């Protein structure tokens, strides 16, 4: 089943490429959980990395472009620079403000994975037969409408012939901008600037995998 | 039967020239099976535990009260075994001494057809993992151990006899 | 599985010490009933499993263990280690002795006479099944771990008899002259 | 037996059924189920005050020489520099006294079935129903259980760090 379900959607992303599997990673246990939770976890991860990817690349361009002027912190408040590297605009974020960025993600990462309740309905399915799903229920606590992925609802008008043009595209759309990150974000760390890439964040950023540039260490 | 057994791969198939699988009963072959399974896992951890302990990976802090991790910026990885103190060497054996018990005290012992030695702590539910792809892994597990049983003997012979191994004698160990 | 695998599958009572109190009418209730003998054997076994491990974990050097709680008194042998601890730490020694005194008194206070078969409890059943074990296990395992506790109690009682004999008779157990 | 349909509070952060009895305590110690609830309600209330009571003390301090910021720099030390002078002996005397004359007769009346556990007679604002009173009870249980972990972190990190309100 699980091997057959990729080969149905292999031949839709690229019929010349087709079924891509030399490292044989989609048939086999992670922590010991079986084939049906194998593909759906890898069909999971390939788009979570890709959903951030489109949202990174659009997020990169506008920070190289026009910066955002107001008061950012309560005292001083200068808003780190316009032309300057969004790479190290991320490091020029204050120490406090990085935590609430990470904590609201963890509020959404706690949100994505639980499973349906034993006395009330709260959550969707996980990886047993689940898809790669959205969040779909934002009404469970005392809050107002900030439905995630749904600002101004209207997605109620497309059928199963038409939704496959939106799933499989974003697969390939998310793979482009994923390569669009590392094709650029290496080109600041190294010179080499894949075809030609020059008027840029001119030193290296400094440990792009670092959440926190300076304040606390571990030794 | 040597046919239908993980460990029989493509380049040799049934590798038994001196006919040792026939030498006893079926209970005999099951003993040699999980011997090689256990000989593998010790040698895989010792070969990999030789390569690091030689490049300077170096746990931060103190191993014991005064014999902290200077055992790596010093003596060879074949050494630093008497440098580990006795109470430190003792709990290693006894965690192993405990781990050899659940291995033996299952409901069915493996020479009576029971299961191979499983993980002592955090035993995920296990190889409910698609038995076609289970057979490919137990070939992977044993072959890496076959290579590691040779390799850990290479690492001992290089530490005793200099020049006993050509493209490996020019290595500081 | 039976508890008798080392004596031939049969109840090992040479010298008939369980049959006494019933052989004759001549001492009316002066020998213990089966229920009292069964709790004594479990209790002697449980105290011996703790005490052997205690003298084994505090022996320094040799095979030894030399493990030592920080702040307690350093004493080489186990023979004098109680009286040193009793003098130096009165509050800790008094709280352990009170805890042992209450729990051991509570063992018999709620149940009937043990010396006579009138107890209404299983022997060895102190209310310490906190882990919730035997409420999750099945009856074959629960009956099995009782025998495991018994024989390990029995191996430790013979150990404690060896540990007593080596210090009263210097050549008594020869496997420890060498072992130290 | 089966404490879960004998009481309330078998709910996680959501309100779905959780049934948190891993060690089977309420089955092995079945006559102590009322005492278990009584203690948990006691510990919870103590924690909910001692959370709030604590960390709201780095802002305000009642007037007086010892109270107002003089010999007591932080909120966390406030024990064993105040024990000697009297207010800890005074507050031990009453919490003691109260515990020695009314809540020990109260827990005597629980075991005879003459008292619901954790009652004390503070029926001023109860919704006076069955579905709504359980929801108030659950909201008390779920808050009190969080306050136990709360001051467990707040008292530990303030000896370690020594900082103000974010410890
Ligand atoms: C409604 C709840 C709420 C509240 C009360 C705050 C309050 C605060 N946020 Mg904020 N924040 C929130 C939700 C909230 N946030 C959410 C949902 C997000 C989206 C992830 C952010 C993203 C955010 C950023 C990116 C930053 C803050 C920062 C700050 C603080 C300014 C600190 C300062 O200058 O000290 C006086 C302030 C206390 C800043 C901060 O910590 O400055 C040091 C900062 O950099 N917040
Ligand atoms: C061209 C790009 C593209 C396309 C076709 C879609 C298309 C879709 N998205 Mg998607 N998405 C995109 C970009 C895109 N999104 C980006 C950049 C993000 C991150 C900010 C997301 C975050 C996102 C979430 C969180 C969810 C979707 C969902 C959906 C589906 C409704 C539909 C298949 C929802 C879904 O899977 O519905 C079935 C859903 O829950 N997407
Ligand atoms: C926390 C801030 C935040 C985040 C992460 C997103 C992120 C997202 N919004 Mg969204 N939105 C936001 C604030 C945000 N928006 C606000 C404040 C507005 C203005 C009111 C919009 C307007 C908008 C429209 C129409 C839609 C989103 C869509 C989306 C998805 C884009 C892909 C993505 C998950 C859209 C999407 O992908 O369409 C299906 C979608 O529904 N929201
Ligand atoms: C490509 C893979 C990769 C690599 C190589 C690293 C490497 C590292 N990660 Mg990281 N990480 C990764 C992927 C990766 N990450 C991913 C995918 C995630 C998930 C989002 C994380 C999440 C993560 C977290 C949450 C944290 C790290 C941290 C670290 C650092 C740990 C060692 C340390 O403390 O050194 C010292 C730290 C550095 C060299 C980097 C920051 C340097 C600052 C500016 C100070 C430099 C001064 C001084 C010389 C060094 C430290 C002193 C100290 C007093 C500050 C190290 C540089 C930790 C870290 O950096 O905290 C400081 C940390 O908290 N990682
Ligand atoms: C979780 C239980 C636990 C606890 C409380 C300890 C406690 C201790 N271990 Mg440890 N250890 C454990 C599990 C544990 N270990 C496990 C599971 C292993 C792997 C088998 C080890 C392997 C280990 C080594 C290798 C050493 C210790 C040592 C020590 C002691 C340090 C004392 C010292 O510096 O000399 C005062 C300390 C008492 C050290 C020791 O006692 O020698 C100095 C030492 O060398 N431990
Ligand atoms: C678990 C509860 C608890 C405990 C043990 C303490 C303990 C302490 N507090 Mg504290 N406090 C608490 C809760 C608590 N507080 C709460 C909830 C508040 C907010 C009002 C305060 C506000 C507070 C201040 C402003 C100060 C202290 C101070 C002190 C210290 C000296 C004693 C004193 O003057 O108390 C004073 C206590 C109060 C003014 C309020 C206590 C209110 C109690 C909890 C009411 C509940 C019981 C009540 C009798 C029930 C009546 C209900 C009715 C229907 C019958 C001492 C370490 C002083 C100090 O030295 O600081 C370090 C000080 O200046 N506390
Ligand atoms: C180095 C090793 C040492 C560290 C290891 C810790 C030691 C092991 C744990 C010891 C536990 C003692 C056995 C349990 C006794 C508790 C009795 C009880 O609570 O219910 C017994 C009573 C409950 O009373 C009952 O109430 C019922 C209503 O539900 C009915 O009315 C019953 O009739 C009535 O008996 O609770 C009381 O304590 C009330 C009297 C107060 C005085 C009791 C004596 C003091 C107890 C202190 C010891 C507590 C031990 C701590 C618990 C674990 C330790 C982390
Ligand atoms: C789940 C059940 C657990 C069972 C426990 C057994 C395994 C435990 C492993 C870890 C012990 C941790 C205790 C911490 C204690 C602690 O860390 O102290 C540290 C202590 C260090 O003592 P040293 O004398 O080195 O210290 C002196 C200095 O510290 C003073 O300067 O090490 C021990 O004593 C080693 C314990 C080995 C004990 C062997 C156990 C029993 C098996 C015996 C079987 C062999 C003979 C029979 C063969 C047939
Ligand atoms: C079988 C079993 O039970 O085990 C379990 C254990 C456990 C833990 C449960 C499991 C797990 C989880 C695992 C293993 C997760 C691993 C995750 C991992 C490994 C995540 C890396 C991210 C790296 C990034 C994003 C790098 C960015 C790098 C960037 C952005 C760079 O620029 C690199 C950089 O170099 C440049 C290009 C230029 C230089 O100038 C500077 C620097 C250095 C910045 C598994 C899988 O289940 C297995
Ligand atoms: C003569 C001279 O001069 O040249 C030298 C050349 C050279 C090359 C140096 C020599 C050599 C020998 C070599 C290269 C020897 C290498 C030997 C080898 C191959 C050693 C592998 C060990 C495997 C390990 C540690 C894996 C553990 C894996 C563990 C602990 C797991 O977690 C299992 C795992 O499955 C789970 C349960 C979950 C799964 O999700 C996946 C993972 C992995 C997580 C010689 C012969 O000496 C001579
Ligand atoms: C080697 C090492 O280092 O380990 C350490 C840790 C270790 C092992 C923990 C150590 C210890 C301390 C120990 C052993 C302490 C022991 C304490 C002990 C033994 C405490 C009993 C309380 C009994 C109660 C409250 C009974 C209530 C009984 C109740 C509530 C009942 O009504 C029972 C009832 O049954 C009826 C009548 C009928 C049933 O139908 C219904 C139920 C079940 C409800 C050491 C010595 O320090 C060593």
């Amino acid at each position: 089943s699980a091997k057959a379900e990729l080969e149905a959607i292999a031949k839709k992303a690229n019929p010349t490429l087709g079924y891509y599997d030399p490292l044989s990673l989609a048939d086999k246990d992670f922590w010991g959980k079986g084939n049906d939770a194998t593909i759906a976890f890898l069909r999971q991860s390939e788009i979570k990395h890709g959903r951030i990817a489109m949202f990174a690349f659009v997020g990169y361009i506008v920070q190289s472009n026009f910066v955002f002027p107001w008061a950012q912190t309560l005292a001083g408040a200068p808003h780190p620079s316009a032309d300057l590297s969004p790479e190290a605009q991320w490091d020029a974020v204050p120490l406090g403000a990085k935590w609430q960025i990470f904590a609201v993600i963890s509020a959404l990462e706690l949100w994505d994975e639980c499973g349906g309740g034993g006395a009330l309905p709260h959550y969707t399915k996980g990886r047993k037969p689940g898809q790669y799903p959205p969040f779909t229920l934002f009404r469970d606590n005392v809050h107002f409408v900030l439905d995630l992925y749904d600002p101004f609802g209207f997605n109620k008008n497309m059928s199963e012939e038409t939704k496959e043009r939106r799933l499989v595209s974003e697969l390939n759309n998310g793979r482009l901008a994923m390569l669009g990150i590392f094709g650029f974000l290496c080109a600041d760390t190294i010179p080499g600037s894949v075809p030609l890439l020059k008027d840029i964040a001119i030193p290296y950023s400094g440990q792009v995998m670092q959440p926190f540039e300076g304040q606390f260490s571990y030794f | 039967k040597v046919d239908e057994m993980p460990g029989a791969t493509a380049p040799l198939g049934k590798f038994d020239p001196l006919n040792l699988a026939t030498l006893g009963s079926e209970s005999t072959l099951a003993w040699f099976r999980a011997a090689e399974l256990k000989h593998s896992r010790v040698a895989m951890l010792a070969t990999t535990g030789y390569l690091v302990q030689a490049a300077g990976i170096h746990f931060p802090g103190m191993l014991s009260s005064d014999v902290s991790f200077e055992s790596l910026s010093a003596m060879k990885p074949l050494d630093a075994w008497d440098a580990v103190p006795e109470g430190g060497k003792n709990q290693i054996y006894f965690t192993i001494f405990l781990a050899e018990f659940i291995t033996e005290c299952k409901g069915t012992h493996y020479t009576k057809g029971g299961p191979l030695p499983t993980i002592v702590f955090p035993p995920i539910d296990f190889s409910t993992v698609n038995p076609e792809q289970l057979k490919t892994r137990q070939n992977r597990e044993l072959n890496n151990g076959r290579l590691a049983m040779i390799a850990i003997m290479s690492f001992v012979a290089a530490a005793n006899i200099p020049g006993s191994v050509p493209a490996l004698a020019g290595n500081p160990m | 599985a039976t508890g008798f695998e080392e004596v031939g599958g049969k109840p090992w009572d040479p010298l008939s010490l369980g049959k006494l109190e019933d052989a004759n009418d001549t001492f009316p209730n002066m020998f213990p009933k089966s229920q009292y003998l069964q709790e004594s054997e479990i209790k002697h076994g449980r105290m011996s499993m703790l005490a052997w491990t205690g003298v084994w974990a505090t022996h320094v050097g040799g095979m030894g263990l030399g493990m030592h709680i920080p702040g307690m008194p350093v004493e080489s042998d186990w023979t004098k280690a109680l009286g040193v601890f009793a003098a130096e730490q009165p509050a800790l020694f008094g709280a352990i002795l009170l805890f042992i005194s209450i729990a051991e008194g509570e063992s018999v206070g709620h149940s009937g006479d043990n010396w006579r078969n009138m107890s209404t409890k299983e022997p060895g059943n102190l209310g310490f099944d906190w882990m919730g074990l035997t409420r999750k296990l099945s009856e074959e395992q629960v009956a099995r771990y009782k025998i495991v506790e018994l024989k390990n109690g029995r191996a430790a009682m013979i150990a404690m008899a060896s540990l007593f004999a080596m210090e009263a008779i210097p050549g008594s157990v020869p496997i420890m002259n060498v072992f130290n | 037996g089966s404490v879960f349909d004998n009481y309330v509070g078998a709910k996680d952060f959501r309100g779905a059924q959780f049934k948190f009895d891993p060690l089977k305590l309420s089955e092995t110690y079945e006559p102590f189920q009322g005492w278990f609830r009584e203690s948990e309600l006691r510990h919870g209330r103590t924690a909910m005050l001692a959370v709030v009571g604590y960390i709201a003390t780095d802002f305000v301090r009642i007037p007086g020489e010892m109270y107002s910021f003089e010999a007591i720099p932080k909120s966390a030390d406030a024990h064993d520099a105040l024990v000697a002078s009297g207010p800890m002996s005074q507050l031990l005397l009453w919490i003691g006294l109260f515990d020695l004359v009314v809540t020990a007769p109260a827990v005597q009346a629980m075991g005879q079935g003459e008292r619901e556990p954790g009652d004390f007679g503070w029926k001023w604002f109860a919704p006076s129903s069955k579905d709504a009173f359980d929801k108030k009870r659950e909201a008390e249980l779920l808050n009190g259980r969080l306050a136990m972990f709360a001051i467990g972190g707040i008292a530990t990190q303030s000896v370690l760090s020594g900082h103000g309100f974010p410890y």
